[PDB]
């Protein structure tokens, strides 16, 4: 034993003990989710409301990357945001070299290697957050998750944090009950309902909602924030479908 | 026991971070086999999507180095695509200072060095990965060599990696046994694709769907990839005879 | 210099002159400008004497020890692609005009470099000061598919016409032959047109006849010991 | 040196003379200054033939890297690569590149990057020492959408001029053709051009 | 200004039967100044003779450099380094400097001592090598050295008789340039027995 | 336990103990209350003494015009990231001619703080930070962690029996955001709340540290007698 | 991090010792004997192999007796490695000096030199020092023939006799016996090799297993000779001495 | 993303071992038998290509490896550490001494150089000794032919025959019997393939052997003509039907 007291040893399985404990801290964090639709992309997040005193709206955690990449992720909050600031220095050197904007499988990568790196050496700790994002790009839409261990995968739904599990049960009857697809629109409203119904896994504290879209139909293909009527129209679906 | 967290020696003359290393190469549950035609090197690997929120186009351990060389991996995805970026910038820059295309056991040899270093240097750890590369050298022609965390490497006649390598190893074997030459002695790729998916079908005992393999192949000048569809092809020829 | 080569039916040829020279006298009647890279790659050199030997074995070193690498036979392209890099990286300061020939697994092939880093491919090629004299010869008598014993004779007469009408190049014609599937044969001396005729007399002096003020024997040796 | 890149309605064809001259002496009169840095990605080269090439070389490397990555890189992408080494090393080069490329989606592109490392996207281009000849001809004669045929003869028409004024351009007439189908290798002789 | 010709001077280096020989003359000026009548330009390092002519600061700094080269050669490989393979090393050592050169002309004398062959070559300042069967010259009165020893020499000269050519060679080509003379010494070197003789010439 | 000797090392749990030792430093330090309305920002602090021939630790350090924090817990290190913000303020001023916007502050002592906890060698910062300013979006108040967590909040409160004027200020929520172009007022209610955190001893005039950010209102502190009038 | 597999060579102990060193003496304890001794007319360097096989080729062989200049010999004591390592350095130093005064360098400015290197890896770097003692068997025209000694602390001394390696407690009290101040170096030579031939571990002292050298002013015309025995001059020797 | 190993891995231990050298030598003890055998006109060097497949192509792997012309190379211990120092070996040869002499190190000089490398592996910072014993063969003008051992510590001893790995104290013993200072080397070739039959135990043949000379010069291997000074390798690596043939004479 003593296998994991350091980043970057392989334990007697073949397992590296530190990224594990890393993937404990993103258990312990707030619901995150991502929602592939037709012709984008969607994300949800829950920001528990530990006091009165925050300030509504304003405690934002949704992050864009260049103005086409949403990021979203649960776990270390400053992690998240160390490792968008990396993504923000591989999008503006991707562009800066090659003209056009980062492609989403590209920029995956880019976070994935850097990830993977915090894995290969004693002197770093690994991240602890699982980083859900995306957008849309000349091929189309793209929905990524990316793990600690710098492991990641594309997908038609992603979730992560404490109420997971629901989400993920969720997320499958989604793709069970529309394989021709989902609307930029609906996946808005049925972003705001898994939120909702995650929800019960830290039902302790009320809760804020926040979403996230890239949408080639309905926001030219750039990453924005839903706001005001769009927002409240989800909440209601969300509260009503809950009742 | 701290010679058992970096690449030092133990007193028996092993290193048990390497051997352990060997250890997380299966924990994908993967297997890969690689075989040579007369004009061709054909790689396949099984493919399983368990999560059906995955995106199954994105999900692959087969990766395209250059136009003429291919890798599949066995072991886990960051690792994988640490050595697939690394092989895809050492072949790019070969190319630019040696005027030439770099040769599928030149790379091997390069990443087997590099894999070498990690065994000697403790601040570096091994890459939990086993590599075969494949192409149709011009001068050597069809081509599979073969690297893992030991930084050891060989050519192969046929090659299997894996949890069930040692079945599939000597189902290969017999053949060879049979045949008495080094190959697949067919003209088309497709035909030795064909062999590769029988011999493995045979080996493992499991039948598969087209969503359940990858296939890459290398021809003279390029290596790509089959589609689902192109996989689906082949099956329904083995099915037919 | 003239330094040419040129290419026939399953070969290349390379031709050079044997003169160095430092401003206008002769600083070498036989010296060798055409260069080994590997067994069957070769380079003719001219431009400043120091440089195109030095790049040349620089070169020359590192395709030994990326055939010992690779554990194959080295090809003209990774010595023109060696050579360019390094001549372009010194921006001309290294001032070498190299013609590089040579035979490998991809054919047989025949390049030029200047000392800046710029390459050309040709079927028949010149540099240095005798070029002109040596490429108007090959203007005149190249065709495609030329036999080795026709291939030779040119490239000697496109040396010879450097020799003759240039005064930067004289003395000797080396010449080296690679032909696909058999060893390069290097021909050092293979013209000689220019032998001093014997002298008028003998200027052998009287012995005594140079005035001496000491004599001394030296000690070259270690240790003289008891 | 004379050079041009012509888009017409199959996708795009690049053009060149093949004299290299130091000073007046001819170095090379079978020069290919068509070069290749992608599949259906050509540049021409004028300027220094040692700084071209360097940068044509480092182009080709970084679009195969691209390739290895990323899939096949728009031309756009070819002439940002190109634009970024030549501006930034300005001070250091003699460079004036025409790049030319075929894709499905764009069709045929031509982006012009003269001297100072500015980049240009251009329905035709022309450039070289024996350029300044045929801007009067080029303007005059050149029409979007023109056929195969018509753009081979606009090119070769356009360059016999250039060939004919300028004494730094002659031999062939060397041409690429990038479209759909492929790559097409076109030579042209003196006897033909030079009659026209 | 030329480093070449502030402090002037002389090598000369021939070939005979079974033996070389090399010369220098002994002086060192500022220009027009004369300054030193002793300085002389060929050393030894073992069997292997070193002459060198140009800046003098340059001459003393090689001299230096390739004996303490040499003894290391020596303590490592276990025997004096050879005249070919020193020609090697001072055209390396030479070149490394390739863009702010030492200003001299070097020239290597000596008898390979496993062979038996007599060997000689010069150099260019960044190291170019020229490989003489006949002779070689460096220094400020190189032209009148190369007229002198494309006349006077004839192959295969016995000890005595090369003495005296070479000596010849020298004597009347310093006479011919202002910035050489003053003295000049011969060594006529065998397989195992090197005579230096000392010049009487005249002192302007 | 074992997982506690750098900040480089994830407990099993997930936990980085560096950084809630780090966090423990602050609950040692005096209390500091923050809280705003629309027009005007204060911050209020307990300064602490060595002893009675001692001076009391100051508590307050201006970043800007615009823009100050209150410190609780190691304060070499409240130096070290305060005097980093005056220069990120200050680039902002000489490069853009922009007074930098509140919400960007905290994002960049989130960032400067999170390295530190990532990397092997250095330790976690020791303290916490209240800012409050007044930017092109009107009055605001951060809670900064050396974790990394920055917080924007109507009030709050940290350090020592930080958890009685915290309370007071979720009950007053209603009746302070309210206060606008009454500056006194804003800061007896600042001054009623740290009030809920003390215990034996009370406010005197060397004893607390009062500042003030506004519409028409420079970052200004008072100290002295000076805060008598809020006494 | 790093810091757990740091085993901080350069520490002292609770008594003021320094670890490494000790232990890297104790490895030296365990090597072949080497014995120096200084006579009016000479030094004697002899030294005992430690790996007798018949099939290790002697003639070509040398594990114990370097060459650092024409008038400075080393005997080595320790893994040999790490002595070729300081060996190259003190044959530069050597170098470095003719080149910068155009004399030859005096013995203690050398061996100063090499114990200043040793020291470092004791006081900083957090590498493991050299596991090697060296006796310095030279000549300059300053104090004559000297010899000296170094260890892996990088502490130096002077001696007229002196042996390093396995058994020098024994090999000491020997030398202390039967040394005089007006000793030559024929009779050096002979009480070398008696020393040798007592405290040897092994069954018999044989030509095989030994490496000889002496450095004489007892050259021809007053210069030094170094002479690194050849196996059949050691075989000689010892049938001269009347040891075989 | 530091390299925070700047102190020695290898260090004294209170018996004044050094632990990693010696686990070096443990490792070097479990690898495959290899020989090294000197005649007068000649040096073989040889081992078993331990092939870990059947499907494996055991004539890419490459044990015997030429580093001059005139210098082969043979080991036993980790392969991967092995062919490191090969290609370092082949690059110091150019660096350190053909671009400086213009000709090919002597055997003796390689040796140290390569011995110099294991030696820093052992004191430098952050790194783990080589596993790996190397029996160095060559030739050259003045030294003549030679054969030297290079062990994980850096030090280096010359032989007049040796083995090293696995059964290497029962073939010493064999090639103290048969070494004597008159071998031809077709005579030491014989006694190099009946020493290491003894270790093998599987197949013994060309395919499963892995044997090289330094000998004559080869001018037929050289590749060139023109230049009577440069005769040719006196490395060469014997074919898999060479050693066949021999093997009949046994
Ligand atoms: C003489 C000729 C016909 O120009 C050839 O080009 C000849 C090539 C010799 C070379 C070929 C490859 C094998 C090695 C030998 N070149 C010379 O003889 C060369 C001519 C020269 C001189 C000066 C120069 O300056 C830009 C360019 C070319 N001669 C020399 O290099 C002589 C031996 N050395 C010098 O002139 C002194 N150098 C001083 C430092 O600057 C460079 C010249
Ligand atoms: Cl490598
Ligand atoms: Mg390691
Ligand atoms: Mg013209
Ligand atoms: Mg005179
Ligand atoms: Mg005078």
């Amino acid at each position: 034993t003593g296998y994991d007291l350091s980043n970057s040893v392989f334990s007697p399985d073949g397992r590296n003990f530190q990224v594990e404990y890393a993937v404990k801290a993103v258990e312990n964090g707030t619901t995150s989710i991502g929602i592939k639709c037709n012709d984008g992309v969607v994300f949800a997040v829950e920001k528990l409301i530990t006091s009165k005193l925050l300030v509504p709206q304003k405690n934002v955690k949704i992050q864009v990357v260049d103005r086409h990449i949403g990021c979203v992720y649960s776990g270390l909050i400053p992690d998240g945001r160390h490792l968008v600031n990396r993504g923000r220095e591989e999008a503006a050197s991707f562009k800066k070299l090659y003209k056009t904007p980062i492609p989403i499988p590209a920029f995956a990568d880019r976070l994935g290697q850097y990830v993977q790196a915090h894995t290969l050496y004693n002197s770093v700790r690994p991240f602890g957050v699982s980083t859900i994002f995306g957008g849309v790009d000349k091929n189309g839409a793209h929905l990524y998750m990316l793990e600690p261990s710098g492991s990641y995968w594309g997908y038609k739904g992603a979730a992560t944090g404490k109420g997971r599990q629901s989400a993920k049960a969720e997320l499958e009857k989604l793709v069970d009950h529309h394989p021709e697809g989902l609307s930029a629109r609906e996946a808005v409203k049925q972003a705001a309902k898994i939120i909702y119904l995650a929800h019960e896994d830290n039902k302790e504290k009320d809760f804020e909602l926040e979403i996230s879209w890239c949408s080639l139909s309905e926001t030219n293909g750039l990453h924005k924030f839903v706001k005001g009527d769009l927002l409240q129209e989800a909440i209601d679906f969300a509260q009503k479908e809950i009742n | 026991g701290y010679d058992r967290h970096i690449t030092i020696f133990s007193p028996e003359g092993r290193l048990y971070q390497v051997e352990y290393a060997f250890k997380a190469t299966n924990q994908t549950n993967i297997n890969s086999l690689a075989v040579r035609g007369k004009d061709c090197t054909v790689v396949i690997s099984q493919k399983k999507v368990p999560d059906k929120l995955l995106d199954p186009t994105t999900v692959s351990y087969i990766f395209c180095i250059s136009r003429t060389i291919g890798m599949v991996v066995n072991g886990p995805i960051p690792d994988a695509r640490n050595a697939a970026l690394r092989a895809k910038a050492e072949a790019a820059e070969f190319r630019y200072k040696y005027g030439y295309d770099m040769p599928c056991d030149v790379l091997a040899k390069r990443m087997a060095n590099l894999s070498q270093i990690y065994t000697q240097r403790a601040y570096m750890r091994p890459l939990g990965v086993i590599l075969t590369f494949v192409s149709v050298d011009e001068e050597l022609g069809p081509s599979i060599y073969k690297t893992d965390p030991a930084g050891y490497y060989v050519g192969y006649k046929a090659t299997a990696t894996g949890p069930k390598q040692q079945e599939i190893t000597t189902n290969l074997e017999n053949h060879f046994k049979k045949s008495k030459i080094d190959h697949i002695n067919e003209e088309s790729w497709e035909k030795v694709v064909e062999f590769a998916i029988t011999h493995m079908i045979d080996a493992l005992g499991t039948e598969f769907s087209k969503n359940d393999l990858e296939v890459g192949v290398a021809t003279k000048d390029k290596f790509f990839t089959l589609s689902a569809e192109n996989i689906e092809e082949r099956l329904v020829a083995i099915a037919e005879q | 210099t003239t330094i040419a080569g040129l290419v026939f039916q399953d070969g290349v040829i390379l031709g050079a002159d044997t003169r160095a020279t430092n401003d206008s006298v002769v600083a070498d009647k036989s010296c060798e400008k055409i260069h080994f890279i590997a067994p069957k790659i070769y380079c003719c050199g001219a431009g400043v004497a120091a440089d195109a030997e030095a790049v040349t074995q620089l070169i020359g070193s590192n395709i030994e020890l990326h055939s010992l690498y690779t554990s194959r036979e080295p090809r003209v392209v990774s010595a023109l692609q060696m050579l360019k890099q390094h001549l372009f990286k010194y921006q001309g300061h290294i001032g070498a005009y190299l013609i590089v020939a040579g035979v490998d697994p991809t054919g047989s092939h025949l390049f030029s470099i200047h000392a800046h880093g710029s390459t050309d491919v040709g079927y028949y090629l010149s540099l240095g000061s005798g070029s002109l004299a040596a490429m108007a010869v090959l203007e005149s008598h190249w065709k495609q598919d030329l036999t080795k014993e026709e291939a030779i004779k040119l490239a000697s007469d496109a040396i010879q016409a450097g020799i003759w009408n240039d005064l930067g190049s004289g003395s000797n014609v080396d010449v080296c032959v690679m032909e696909i599937g058999k060893d390069a044969e290097y021909l050092r001396n293979y013209l000689t047109p220019n032998v001093r005729e014997e002298k008028q007399k003998s200027y052998k002096f009287p012995r005594g006849t140079t005035a001496v003020l000491k004599e001394s024997i030296v000690n070259i040796c270690d240790i003289q010991e008891e | 040196t004379s050079i041009m890149a012509v888009t017409f309605k199959d996708g795009v064809i690049l053009g060149a003379d093949s004299r290299t001259t130091t000073g007046a002496y001819i170095a090379n009169r079978v020069t290919d200054k068509l070069t290749r840095v992608h599949d259906k990605i050509w540049c021409c080269r004028s300027g220094s033939a040692a700084d071209t090439q360097a940068i044509a070389d480092i182009v080709q490397y970084h679009l195969e890297l691209y390739t290895s990555q990323y899939g096949t890189p728009s031309t756009e992408t070819a002439a940002s690569v190109f634009k970024e080494l030549c501006y930034e090393n300005k001070d250091n080069l003699t460079a004036g590149i025409i790049v030319a490329g075929y894709d499905d989606k764009n069709k045929g592109e031509v982006y012009t990057i003269p001297l100072g490392g500015s980049v240009h996207k251009l329905p035709y281009a022309i450039a070289g020492s024996g350029s300044t000849f045929i801007y009067g001809y080029c303007d005059k004669n050149f029409r979007e959408n023109m056929s195969k045929e018509e753009t081979v003869d606009f090119i070769k028409h356009s360059l016999s001029q250039a060939i004919k004024w300028d004494g730094s351009s002659g031999g062939v007439i060397r041409m690429v053709v990038l479209t759909a189908a492929g790559v097409e290798r076109l030579i042209f002789y003196p006897d033909e051009y030079e009659q026209l | 200004s030329d480093p070449s010709s502030i402090n002037g001077g002389i090598v000369v280096a021939m070939t005979g039967k079974d033996c070389v020989a090399i010369a220098c003359d002994l002086r060192l000026g500022s220009q027009s100044l004369g300054v030193s009548n002793k300085f002389e330009k060929i050393f030894h390092y073992g069997h292997v003779f070193l002459g060198i002519t140009g800046l003098a600061t340059d001459v003393t700094t090689l001299n230096e450099m390739f004996r303490y080269k040499t003894n290391l050669y020596k303590l490592k490989e276990e025997r004096a380094i050879e005249p070919e393979t020193f020609t090697q090393l001072v055209s390396s050592s030479l070149y490394e400097r390739r863009f702010g050169p030492y200003f001299v002309g070097p020239v290597v004398a000596g008898i390979n001592s496993k062979s038996g062959k007599p060997f000689i070559a010069g150099f260019d300042l960044i190291g170019c090598i020229d490989e003489a069967k006949d002779f070689i010259v460096s220094g400020t009165a190189s032209d009148q050295l190369f007229g002198m020893c494309e006349s006077l020499y004839e192959p295969n000269l016995e000890p005595e008789d090369l003495f005296e050519t070479i000596s010849q060679a020298l004597l009347n080509a310093a006479d011919r340039d202002a910035l050489s003379g003053w003295g000049a010494v011969v060594y006529i070197i065998k397989k195992d027995e090197v005579v230096k003789r000392y010049l009487k010439m005249r002192q302007d | 336990n074992n997982y506690d000797g750098d900040t480089v090392t994830f407990s099993p749990t997930g936990r980085l103990f560096q950084v809630e030792y780090a966090l423990e430093a602050i609950k040692q330090g005096s209390v500091t209350v923050g809280l705003r309305s629309n027009t005007h920002a204060v911050l209020v602090a307990l300064k602490r003494n060595a002893d009675e021939l001692s001076s009391y630790q100051k508590k307050i350090i201006k970043c800007d015009e615009h823009m100050g924090l209150s410190l609780a817990g190691l304060a070499p290190d409240a130096r070290v990231l305060s005097n980093y913000l005056r220069q990120q303020c200050n680039y902002s001023s000489l490069v853009f001619n922009r007074k930098l916007a509140v919400e960007r502050a905290g994002h960049l002592l989130c960032d400067k703080a999170q390295k530190n906890t990532q990397s092997y060698g250095g330790r976690p910062y020791g303290v916490g930070l209240l800012i409050i300013g007044y930017d092109k979006s009107g009055a605001h108040l951060l809670e900064f962690q050396p974790s990394g967590n920055v917080t924007e909040l109507y009030g709050t409160a940290i350090g020592a029996r930080s958890q009685g004027a915290k309370t007071y200020l979720e009950r007053t929520l209603d009746t302070f955001i309210k206060i606008d172009g009454n500056p006194d007022e804003l800061i007896k209610a600042g001054v009623e709340a740290i009030s809920q955190s003390l215990r034996d001893e009370s406010l005197t005039v060397d004893n607390l540290s009062i500042a003030i950010v506004g519409k028409d209102t420079p970052f200004t502190i008072y100290d002295g007698e000076a805060v008598a009038k809020y006494i | 991090g790093s810091r757990r597999y740091d085993s901080r060579t350069t520490i002292f102990s609770p008594e003021g010792r320094l670890y490494q060193v000790e232990y890297a003496l104790e490895s030296i304890s365990h090597a072949g004997t080497a014995i120096g001794i200084m006579a009016s007319d000479g030094i004697v360097l002899a030294a005992e192999r430690k790996v007798t096989s018949t099939l290790l080729e002697q003639d070509t062989s040398t594990e114990k007796l370097y060459k650092l200049n024409d008038k400075i010999a080393v005997a080595v004591a320790g893994l040999t490695a790490d002595a070729e390592i300081l060996i190259n350095t003190a044959r530069i130093h050597a170098q470095n000096y003719l080149k910068t005064y155009n004399e030859d360098i005096p013995v203690e400015i050398l061996v100063r030199r090499l114990s200043d290197i040793k020291q470092g890896y004791t006081q900083h770097g957090g590498l493991r020092p050299f596991g090697v003692s060296f006796i310095y068997a030279g000549y300059d025209d300053r104090y004559g023939y000297q010899l000296y000694t170094s260890n892996p602390s990088g502490n130096y001394t002077g001696w007229k006799a002196i042996s390093v390696g396995a058994n020098t407690s024994a090999a000491q009290t020997l030398l202390q016996m039967d040394y005089k101040d007006d000793m030559k170096v024929d009779d050096a030579i002979e009480l070398a090799l008696k020393t040798l031939s007592k405290t040897t571990d092994s069954s018999a002292l044989t030509y095989d297993r030994l490496e000889f050298a002496t450095i004489r002013k007892g050259a021809n015309d007053g210069e030094v000779y170094q002479k690194i025995f050849k196996p059949q001059e050691i075989k000689d020797i010892l049938v001269k001495t009347g040891i075989t | 993303m530091t390299d925070r190993y700047s102190f020695s891995l290898t260090t004294f231990s209170p018996s004044g071992k050094l632990g990693q050298i010696d686990y070096a030598l443990t490792a070097v003890k479990q690898g495959v038998t290899s020989l090294g055998i000197k005649a007068t006109n000649g040096v073989v060097i040889a081992t078993e290509k331990k092939s870990s497949s059947p499907l494996a192509m055991s004539e890419t792997l490459s044990k015997v490896s030429l580093l001059t012309p005139d210098i082969g190379a043979v080991y036993s211990g980790m392969g991967p550490d092995y062919r490191v120092l090969v290609d370092k070996s082949r690059k110091v040869a150019h660096t350190s001494y053909k671009r400086i002499y213009g000709e090919y190190p002597p055997t003796k000089l390689l040796v140290s150089e390569v011995a110099k490398i294991m030696q820093e592996a052992t004191q430098s910072g952050g790194v783990r000794p080589f596993g790996v014993s190397l029996l160095i063969a060559g030739h050259d003008e003045f030294n003549g032919f030679s054969l030297y051992q290079v062990d994980p510590s850096g030090s280096y001893f010359p032989w007049k025959a040796t083995a090293i790995g696995k059964g290497s104290v029962a073939a010493k013993t064999f090639l103290e019997k048969r070494w004597n200072d008159e071998l031809e080397l077709e005579d030491a070739i014989h006694i190099a393939l009946l020493t290491l039959k003894e270790s093998v135990e599987g197949e013994f043949n060309g395919d499963t052997i892995e044997l090289a000379i330094i000998g004559d010069e080869n001018p037929d291997l050289l590749g060139y003509t023109g230049i009577p000074t440069d005769k040719g390798p006196r490395f060469r690596k014997l074919t898999s039907q060479e050693i066949n043939d021999r093997l009949e004479a046994l």
